[PDB]
């Protein structure tokens, strides 16, 4: 049994794995964050197949790292948004998420400096307040 | 057994392929003072030792193949590795891509020995001064980072500067249209994957690899000025496996380009 | 019991039992506190020893409890232990509050007063002051951010940064001037933390952070202190990111602070996130990147004790289990170092254990199953696993990962330089770090080289010490010249690149080889340009070295003078001693390391007035368990090891050894088994940790050095942890050795003065030949060019030459003594000494080579010397000897012509003198006079054991004890021999081992000294032990760990060439002390003489044949020649030939001849041919080899006995048997067949009924095997394909000759003890019963090599002492007493009856070994156990030949009737049977 390749399939598997109640919590923006996380996770995992180019070595960006990232997002959103139904996208602790998922999660396995640079580039591109606009591009010039 | 006959055939073919001998460099006090001569002498000694070991092992394999020699434990292990197509551990003393088989390793070793022979001939004809103006392929050398350090030491000693205050600048130009300055060292064989370099300017391209004609390494005093927003730092890996990081070059991207796109697409310089 | 107060759960059962038994003895509880506390090494009490006043750390810093715990009020051990711990935590919290308040007073200040700051630092602990600074800075930054919360406002945060800056300034002035070492460490830690705080505050200022909740501030490690908190333990909380930890408040004492570099911060963040998420972290990455340290620093900063295990290949479990359950109950962290090195099964087991513990930890987010017990896992427990490249599959989901790819060396330096007080630290760091990168890359690779982080750290600490010393020197100069004293002025005008260069040189130049010294300088010129250093000579030390060298007869020099290099090396050793506590003198043996450090110690004692004491310990000879200490698995008693014993003795300061200078020299090879424990001592912590947990602090005066010749097997860890001094062989030039020998000869008498005058005259005579570029030096240079049987060491040849010259002086003294009227005059003395010197070079430099290279050396020395030499046209000077009259007389005249007694032919004892015999006798006499151990190396046989034995028995006062070393030899054998033949006696010098017999020099002859197997690190334990007693003149008794001085004990060894299979080359360090004499096979002339004597003595039985003695011997030699030329060892492993075969030939001919009163020449030729076939033909494998042997013996017989008839003397059926005739006269094959067929019928009727067909090979085999049984100690190595009938014929012969067959019933569970018991039963069944046993062995019955070792000892001694011991030995004694009473011999003592038992076994017991013809297996069997090839005779059954198959077929298919008259003879008959009848019948065709 193998996971079907495809960003769509990876995102579907990630969304199915996470319980539906957790993604739908008091802050309505939380789900948005989770989606971004899922996308980012998918992208990272889908760059593993092109090991010489997408990275430097086949890192173990497994489901444990995704669970850790979900837990970090949960804790930081609960701390920042103390039982608030809506929170402004700027008020989201973006810096905490970027730093933790660049150094602690997804970065503990990264030993090459340039792989860390690539991870930082991905995090700064995706995790930002500008994502909460309808004009945000998850990718550019795909085809 | 037919495996014995075909191993004889391939051993004879390789013994024909590999060059015969390598000449050690002549020691001299003035040459000893020169750091480039020291590095190249170390490389020559290592290459000659490995070449002699490989040639003697192949001769022993051939003698066993005639039946004139019995397979000792080392010889038996070498024969087993040869038949299975795996690289013998004794032969591999320099860093080698993991997936490379025996035949490619012999070809690479032959090319490296040819380069070393040319280098030794040039050094014997002249000296360290001529040794400075030799265009050397980083992949061909056994330890290219030692060569980078040797160039840094040579530039520091020539101008009486300290090593830590020197920084590296890369000028990618054609071999014919190149200027050999005091601090400039020529390097060939570098290949850029993910981009094309024209007039020392990087442009994104869909080509798998663009061969850099001649890279000039220049050691200059630390200007203590921040690098421009168009400056991108590119790793230089030894082989396509991207397991060895020799050093980092700094290029100027062309206008309308984004350094983040350069980071994402995995643009890198490869020695081979 | 341990469930309540789990903190003392840390210790094992041993310490629990000790604390229970010695609960009232609180003074004996300090070891437990050392075990479980991190920094606390003792508890401070009053004189009554009844109230716990406080705690004290290993450095000497102590903390006084605010409310002392009274032990009297709480007699229970656990109650008062818990009270003490709670008191220590509360008092630490209160002191933290006090120091935080004090530093807050210091905080928010324009300037600080140095005196008040130093007083505050002295008042509190290093950990406490660092924590107070952290708390104050954190609170200040939080207040600044609270003010900034408005946004777009003025920034007093700058002031906070400025505040740090200003206090940093005073620190930069505090460490410049001299401080106590403890306050120095406090200042260093405070400076490191202040630099980190300044850097992070600068980063905050750059980021313009204006919110207290901004993540950039939240990532930084924050401390929060709440006086208002009721619980003092919860007053301090360490919050970083979202993770929160309560401070441990446990006393760390003083620990090494780790500069918090970017990476370490990332590590802090990752591990804190992992611990908050309730799963451990794994900081994987290369070696020396901070993996372990970073974990320890994180644990200490939280106030916790980390237990860092070592996961070496040799790893303990029960200790690991107890230590791990102790940590689990305690809650202290546990770190694993290099997890991947563990064995796969070991890895799986430990991974399962940590999986269970981690699952328990996550469940707590509570007891778990550990060692079949319930262990309460505290929530604070954490586990870290450092790896080197992955985690086991069962742990990949339970542990976060982190990459320690590369440490921040450029910062680590800068920060440590600012800690030492260096100005311009940034430039110095940016220079030093790339310089060490260059050293690690550009310098040639060596085993002892090390340029890692630990090096940088040390080098920089040494640089700080050097700068402080230079500051003090300039201050003293200013005090003496003028009075203007200003520390800042001295510091400002002080060059600092020069200080760094000097420290780098003092630390690294000693370890550099001769070629790498200039390169380093060039490297410095590349990194520190234009700045040079000059080494400061130690004039007082140079004078003391000169005096000590004069006193010890060593050559001393300065600079380019002779001995200058050695003096510089001694000075470098002194510098390394000054700047390190752990030394390593690496260099080839003979470089003067031992004498270098001895002379340095003596000079230091005579200079500084501090008397030095040196303890020399050999680590490899002793056992590691005895080296460090033994903990009983059951009684749990701790007996300190040799190193532990001497360290505890030094620490105890019983006789002022703390005042003294103690040097523990680990003379011997180093391997990563024992030194792993020493890794905890060689670091900056300087403590010895024992498996019981008791840790001993290393005193400052103690220095640990490893006088080790090579470092090819030592790990990089130990290489990096101690200073290195390289002693190249060029350090000790030959002229120095010559000068030392001449000075010792001129100064000390040889006996212990007339002979002193003789020695002075001899030294004057040989002074011209011992000069530089003299005769001896050129001869030695030429001798190194030759080939030698063993490895050539310069000191070996020089020592042998010096010993032989001492013998020359003794001969001169003896001549003078025996001629009182005319003492030898000066001219004869010069002639004698010159000629003896030439002979001495000849027999010393080439005494271990073949005759051809001996002749080559003779020709070379004849060419180069001027001493008069013999004028023999072709005879080399070696066959010549130097008479006491100073004349060259031939050795042949010294050779007599003795006629052995007729009954004494081929006897074991008799030795026929010859040229080699007399020459080796003289050499042995000389090397035995000086008691110098020597090794007789030569091919098997070759007359080595007997030549030595004859010399030793000729010597009257030197008894001999033989010890057959095997591949499993261990020093316990030597200890057993020592306690068997010698005794320990208490003398004023000390305990001394001496022979029980007075006035006797016990010679421990070792039959196979190179046979013992070497360890995986190229070390032979017995060889190291022998070297130890030979060079140190004694060893170490491990029962009480005391130096035993050997008295009247000397060693002599013999061995086959190391090139032979199963032979390991000896150590060069050992070979230095033992001259090697090469006893080659006797030449054709020597064999001719020796065996002509034997034949002449033999043939005296029959005078009518006497005149044939001369040719027969020649023939016996002649044929033998081509044998050794034809069946060389290359063809087959057992194709060896020696004079032993010729001796067996002579013995067999004599045994055949003794019965017979008269016998013609043809009968003698028949006997000789029979013996030649039975010796030089059965060993053969191929048929053509046997045909060649038969044809060659035929040709030899006609060549040497021409006037004989070939048909009678050399009849093809050569069958000799005593079955039919009473005497051993040849018998016809048919009559022998009939008799053995009748015996086979009786065999069927009585024993097992298996039909045996009697083909002609069976006759020969049943004859040879019977021959072997009839001879005493008849042992056979039957070789043949299985089923050919080796056991079948062995049982048959044993039954016929009355020997009872005994085979061992071997199964899978047949252990070594079962085989030992069977051997004991057989020994009882053979000697105690006088009943001959045929012992049936097959290699299938062999399940282990130990079986072969016991059999080897049995074959080589006729018995094995190992089997029979204690009650078993007493039962044997009773049995042999009864047996001797029955046979008629009355013996009382155990020794005489044991010897009678050995004689009975050697005459009765007969062991046979059956094996299949595996040629490679044959070689391995020969190499592993030499006895099966030494004296055991082996036959080649092989497979049944074509004739044999034909006879088997006919005899078995005789019953069936393949008689077909319709059969017609074909034109072509495919004949395969050699003797097939010309008409094939149908039955014949079927058998064919
Ligand atoms: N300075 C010196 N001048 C003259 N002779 C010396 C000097 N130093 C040592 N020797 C002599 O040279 C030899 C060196 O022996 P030493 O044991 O010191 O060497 P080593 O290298 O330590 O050997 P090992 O490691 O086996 O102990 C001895 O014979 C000693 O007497
Ligand atoms: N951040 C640091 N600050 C100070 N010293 C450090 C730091 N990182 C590493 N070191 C030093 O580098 C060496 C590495 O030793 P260790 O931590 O055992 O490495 P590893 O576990 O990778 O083998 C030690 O001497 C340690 O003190
Ligand atoms: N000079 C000699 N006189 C008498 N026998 C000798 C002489 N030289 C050699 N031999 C014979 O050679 C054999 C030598 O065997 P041995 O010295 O015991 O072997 P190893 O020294 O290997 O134990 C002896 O059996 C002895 O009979
Ligand atoms: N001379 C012989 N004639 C007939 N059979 C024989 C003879 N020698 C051995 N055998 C056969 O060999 C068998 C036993 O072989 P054994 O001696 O145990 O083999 P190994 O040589 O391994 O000891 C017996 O069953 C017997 O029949």
């Amino acid at each position: 049994f193998e996971p079907p390749p495809g960003v769509k399939a990876n995102m579907l598997r990630t969304f199915s794995s996470i319980p539906v109640s957790r993604i739908c919590k008091s802050p309505n923006e939380r789900a948005r964050l989770y989606f971004l996380l899922a996308w980012f996770h998918a992208i990272i995992q889908e760059r593993l197949r092109y090991a010489p180019l997408g990275w430097s070595k086949k890192y173990e960006f497994g489901e444990s790292d995704l669970r850790s990232a979900c837990d970090t997002v949960d804790t930081w959103l609960d701390d920042t948004a103390k039982g608030r139904q809506n929170i402004s996208p700027d008020k989201i602790p973006w810096s905490a998420l970027k730093t933790l998922m660049a150094q602690s999660i997804y970065g503990g396995r990264v030993d090459n400096e340039f792989d860390q640079r690539l991870l930082n580039t991905f995090l700064e591109r995706l995790f930002t307040t500008r994502s909460f606009d309808s004009e945000f591009k998850l990718a550019c010039k795909v085809d | 057994p037919a495996w014995m006959r075909t191993l004889h055939t391939t051993a004879s073919n390789w013994l024909h392929l590999i060059p015969q001998t390598l000449s050690h460099l002549k020691r001299t006090v003035e040459n000893i003072k020169d750091p480039l001569f020291r590095f190249f002498e170390r490389e020559v000694k290592m290459g000659a030792k490995l070449l002699q070991d490989v040639r003697q092992d192949l001769a022993d394999v051939v003698q066993v193949c005639e039946g004139k020699k019995k397979q000792t434990n080392y010889l038996r292990t070498l024969i087993n590795e040869l038949v299975k197509g795996i690289l013998p551990r004794s032969w591999s003393h320099y860093t080698v891509p993991a997936g490379m088989t025996v035949i490619q390793w012999v070809s690479d070793f032959s090319e490296r020995i040819k380069q070393l022979q040319n280098i030794s001939l040039a050094a014997a004809s002249g000296g360290a001064k001529e040794l400075k103006n030799i265009h050397v392929c980083l992949g061909g050398l056994f330890v290219p980072e030692a060569y980078i350090t040797a160039t840094r030491q040579y530039v520091a000693q020539a101008n009486s500067w300290s090593l830590e205050e020197l920084c590296l600048e890369v000028n990618v130009t054609t071999s014919q249209g190149a200027t050999l300055d005091a601090c400039s060292f020529g390097v060939t064989g570098l290949k850029l994957q993910g981009a094309t370099c024209n007039n020392n300017k990087l442009s994104l391209s869909n080509a798998i690899s663009t061969a850099l004609p001649l890279t000039q390494l220049r050691w200059v005093k630390q200007t203590n000025t921040e690098k421009k927003a168009s400056v991108v730092t590119l790793p230089v890996y030894l082989n396509f496996t991207r397991a060895d990081l020799i050093f980092t070059v700094d290029f100027e991207i062309a206008t309308k380009e984004d350094p983040r796109s350069f980071y994402e697409r995995g643009v890198a310089v490869l020695c081979t | 019991e341990r469930s309540s107060f789990p903190r003392f759960y840390f210790v094992g059962d041993e310490d629990l039992l000790e604390i229970i038994g010695n609960s009232k003895n609180v003074a004996k509880l300090q070891k437990h506190f050392k075990k479980m506390f991190a920094g606390v090494s003792s508890i401070i009490l009053n004189e009554d020893n009844s109230v716990v006043l406080g705690i004290s750390s290993r450095e000497g810093e102590e903390v006084m409890f605010k409310t002392p715990v009274s032990i009297t009020e709480h007699p229970k051990i656990n109650e008062w232990l818990t009270l003490v711990e709670k008191e220590m935590r509360v008092t630490l919290a209160k002191l933290l509050a006090e120091s935080v308040t004090e530093v807050e007073i210091f905080g928010k200040a324009t300037s600080i007063d140095p005196n008040t700051y130093i007083t505050w630092i002295d008042k509190y602990q290093a950990q406490l002051v660092v924590l107070s600074a952290q708390i104050a800075w954190s609170e200040n930054v939080e207040t600044a951010l609270s003010s900034m919360g408005g946004g777009g406002d003025a920034a007093p945060l700058h002031s906070v940064l400025s505040n740090v800056e200003v206090t940093l300034n005073v620190l930069a002035d505090s460490v410049l001037m001299e401080q106590p070492p403890l306050r120095r460490r406090k200042l260093e830690h405070l400076i490191t933390e202040l630099v980190h705080q300044r850097d992070v505050t600068r980063s905050l200022i750059k980021s313009k952070i204006d919110n207290a909740k901004s993540f950039e501030w939240l990532s930084q490690m924050r401390f929060y202190f709440d006086p208002k908190q009721t619980d003092v333990l919860q007053q301090l909380s360490i919050q970083m990111a979202n993770a929160k930890f309560n401070y441990g408040f446990e006393y760390l004492g003083v620990q090494d602070k780790l500069v918090q570099t970017p990476l370490t911060d990332r590590c802090y963040l990752t591990m804190t996130q992992a611990l908050e998420a309730r799963l451990g972290g794994s900081p994987f990455g290369p070696a020396g990147t901070g993996k372990t340290e970073s974990v320890k620093a994180l644990g200490h900063q939280l106030g916790r004790f980390v237990l860092v295990f070592n996961c070496d290949e040799t790893f303990d479990f029960q200790a690991m289990g107890r230590i791990f359950v102790g940590l689990c109950q305690v809650g202290a962290w546990g770190c694993f170092d290099e997890f991947n090195r563990l064995e796969e099964r070991m890895l799986s087991a430990v991974s399962q254990q940590v999986q269970c513990i981690q699952e328990a930890l996550r469940e707590h987010s509570i007891t778990c199953e550990l060692l079949n017990k319930q262990v309460k896992v505290s929530p604070d427990m954490a586990i870290f696993i450092t790896m080197n490249p992955n985690l086991p599959d069962n742990l990949k989901k339970l542990f976060r990962s982190l990459a320690m790819t590369k440490p921040d060396r450029q910062l680590i330096a800068q920060v440590m330089l600012y800690s030492q007080g260096f100005r311009t630290a940034e430039v110095l760091a940016n220079k030093i770090v790339p310089f060490f990168k260059l050293c690690d890359e550009q310098l040639s690779s060596q085993s002892h080289y090390d340029f890692g982080l630990r090096a940088l750290k040390s080098v920089l600490v040494s640089a700080g010490n050097v700068k402080r010393e230079r500051i003090q020197k300039i201050k003293r100069e200013k005090e003496e010249r003028g009075e203007a004293v200003d520390e800042g002025e001295i510091a400002e005008n002080l060059p600092e690149q020069e200080i760094l260069i000097q420290s780098v040189c003092e630390t690294m130049v000693p370890k550099l080889v001769a070629e790498d010294i200039p390169l380093l300088f060039s490297l410095l010129s590349d990194v520190f340009p234009g700045v040079q250093y000059h080494r400061g000579e130690m004039t007082a030390l140079r004078e003391e070295l000169k005096k000590v060298c004069q006193e010890m007869y060593l050559t001393y020099g300065d600079g380019e003078e002779v001995g200058g290099m050695w003096v510089e090396k001694v000075l470098q050793l002194y510098q390394i001693t000054q700047i390190n506590h752990g030394l390593m003198m690496v260099g080839p043996s003979g470089s003067g390391k031992s004498m270098a450090w001895r002379v340095l110690l003596k000079a230091l004692e005579r200079l500084e007035g501090v008397e030095g004491v040196a303890h020399i310990i050999d680590p490899k000879a002793i056992s590691k368990d005895h080296l460090y200490g033994t903990l009983d698995p059951n009684t749990r008693e701790w007996t300190d090891g040799l190193f532990t014993h001497v360290l505890r003795k030094i620490i105890d300061s019983v006789r002022g050894e703390l005042q003294k200078r103690q040097w523990i020299v680990f003379d011997g090879d180093v391997d990563p088994e024992w030194v792993e424990n020493l890794n905890s001592v060689l670091d900056d912590n300087k403590l010895l940790t024992l498996p019981n947990g008791e840790r001993l602090s290393l005193p400052p005066n103690v220095r640990i050095m490893f006088e080790v010749q090579d470092l090819k097997y030592a790990t990089l860890a130990t290489v990096s942890r101690c200073g290195m001094v390289w002693f190249s062989e060029d350090v000790l030039s030959t002229d120095m050795i010559f000068n030392n020998f001449l000075a010792r000869l001129r100064s000390i008498p040889l006996d212990e003065s007339p002979m002193l005058q003789i020695q002075r005259d001899a030294a004057t005579i040989m002074q011209p030949y011992f000069t530089s570029n003299g005769l001896v030096t050129k001869a030695l240079e030429h001798a190194f060019q030759l080939e030698h049987i063993m490895d050539l060491t310069r000191l070996r040849c020089l020592g042998s030459l010096f010993s032989m010259l001492h013998q020359a002086c003794r001969n001169v003294a003896q001549y003078n003594a025996n001629h009182p009227d005319f003492p030898m005059q000066i001219e004869q003395l010069e002639r004698y000494i010159q000629r003896y010197l030439v002979y001495a070079i000849l027999w010393s430099l080439s005494g271990d080579s073949r005759l051809k290279m001996r002749a080559e050396l003779g020709e070379y020395i004849r060419r180069i010397t001027t001493v008069p030499l013999p004028t023999a046209p072709n005879i080399p000077i070696i066959d010549y000897e130097v008479s006491i009259s100073g004349e060259w007389s031939p050795w042949q005249a010294k050779v007599p012509q003795i006629e052995v007694e007729t009954h004494k032919v081929a006897a074991p004892d008799v030795v026929v003198p010859t040229l080699d015999t007399v020459r080796h006798e003289a050499l042995l006499y000389t090397w035995l006079a000086e008691h110098k151990p020597l090794v007789l190396c030569g091919p098997p046989g070759s007359g080595k054991t007997m030549t030595l034995f004859s010399a030793l028995r000729a010597l009257p006062d030197m008894e001999v004890v033989g010890l057959n070393f095997s591949s499993a030899t261990t020093p316990e054998l030597l200890l057993k021999t020592f306690d068997h033949y010698c005794e320990y006696r208490r003398t004023p010098n000390g305990v001394v081992l001496a022979p029980v017999q007075l006035g006797k020099w016990l010679v421990l002859f070792c039959d196979e000294i190179n046979l013992p197997d070497m360890d995986k690190y190229g070390t032979q334990r017995v060889i190291s032990f022998i070297r130890q007693m030979v060079e140190h003149g004694g060893f170490y008794r491990t029962s009480d760990q005391t130096w035993v001085k050997l008295e009247r004990i000397q060693f002599v060894g013999a061995c086959n060439p190391p090139t032979d299979p199963g032979r390991k080359p000896l150590s060069h360090r050992f070979l230095r002390h033992v001259p090697v004499v090469y006893v080659d096979y006797p030449g054709p002339a020597s064999l001719t003489q020796i065996y002509g004597t034997f034949n002449r003595a033999m043939l005296r039985l029959i005078p009518s044949l006497r005149t044939y003695a001369e040719p027969l011997t020649a023939a016996m030699v002649e044929f033998y020649t081509m044998s050794q030329e034809r069946f060389t060892q290359d063809t087959q492993p057992h194709y060896i030939y020696s004079p032993r075969e010729m001796t067996r030939w002579v013995r067999g001919i004599f045994e055949a001849l003794r019965p017979l009163e008269t016998l013609p020449v043809e009968g003698l030729i028949r006997i000789w041919a029979h013996e030649a076939l039975r010796l030089f033909q059965d060993r053969l494998v191929e048929d053509e080899e046997r045909r060649w042997t038969d044809e060659n013996i035929d040709t030899v017989a006609l060549k040497h006995f021409p006037n004989i008839d070939r048909e009678k003397a050399m009849s093809r059926p050569i069958l000799y048997s005593n079955w039919l005739s009473k005497d051993y006269i040849p018998v016809d094959q048919e009559e022998l067949r009939d008799y053995v067929k009748a015996r086979l019928k009786v065999f069927y009727e009585e024993e097992l009924d298996v039909p045996l067909v009697l083909f002609n090979e069976v006759l020969d085999h049943v004859l040879r095997i019977d021959r072997i049984f009839r001879q005493p100690q008849g042992h056979l190595l039957l070789i043949g394909v299985s089923g050919a009938g080796k056991t079948t014929l062995s049982r048959f012969v044993a039954w016929m000759n009355g020997l009872s067959v005994y085979q061992i019933k071997v199964h899978r569970k047949y252990t070594g003890e079962d085989f030992d018991e069977d051997l004991r039963t057989v020994l009882r069944r053979s000697g105690c019963k006088n009943e001959k046993i045929a012992f049936i062995m097959d290699e299938s019955n062999v399940l282990d090599s130990g079986f072969l070792e016991r059999m080897n000892t049995l074959l080589a001694n006729g018995e094995v002492p190992g089997l029979f011991e204690g009650d078993e030995y007493a039962t044997l004694m009773t049995q042999c007493k009864e047996g001797a009473q029955k046979e008629g011999l009355m013996l009382d003592s155990h020794e005489e009856l044991y010897k009678w038992f050995t004689s009975q076994v050697i005459r009765n017991l007969h062991v046979v070994f059956t094996m299949n013809p595996s040629s490679e297996g044959l070689k391995d069997r020969a190499a592993t156990s030499p006895a099966l090839f030494n004296r055991c005779v082996l036959n080649w059954f092989g497979d049944w030949s074509t004739e044999a198959l034909y006879q088997v077929g006919k005899e078995f298919t005789s019953k069936m009737d393949l008689e077909k008259p319709n059969y017609i003879v074909p034109d072509y008959m495919p004949v395969v049977y050699d003797k097939l009848p010309q008409p094939p019948s149908h039955r014949e065709a079927i058998v064919n």
